[PDB]
């Protein structure tokens, strides 16, 4: 039950970062 | 291009949103975990 | 216009920042609420 | 106690969702 | 300065970038502590 | 053990609120 809970957040969590990448190589190509 | 830049800037920006509401859905959960062991420890 | 949408990116960038600096609050409250469960397993 | 606690993340959370739906809403009359 | 100013923006949402990844990281440590405080209660 | 994680969380959050004083001095010079 509460595993299920903290694997989505990890999920999340790297769906958080990858939009930052992102982000940040738009920004270096200003 | 200054119109090619801020282009550029407003897609930046949706991105950094997008890192933020993903973050929020997190912090969503957390609070979902936290209440799970709180009421596992009231439960059992 | 170059110069509204500047300001336009501005206020946009400046909401962004008021939504990290609610999920840094959120964070904050959200050690409060771990420590507790782990502070009332500690003390009952 | 605890609850308190969490509802006050609830509410920072909600605030937080409202302020990036404004930052999208500018972006969207760029 | 149109040009200035589109550096500005870009140095502003670096920073606010860099505000997220804190943020980022601190989720990633919410998560020790709440399985720390589970695992504390199954383990003793 | 745990205290040690809070105690990262919370120099975590300090230097993110770091960062967005600094983007929101940026702005205010725009």
């Amino acid at each position: 039950d509460i595993s299920i809970v903290l694997n989505k957040i990890k999920s999340q969590l790297e769906e958080s970062k990858e939009w930052i990448r992102r982000s940040n190589k738009i920004l270096d190509s200003i | 291009q200054a119109r090619s830049d801020i282009e550029k800037l407003k897609e930046a920006i949706r991105d950094t949103n997008k890192a933020v509401q993903s973050v929020q859905s997190s912090i969503g959960n957390l609070i979902v975990a936290i209440k799970s062991v709180q009421d596992y420890v009231n439960k059992e």
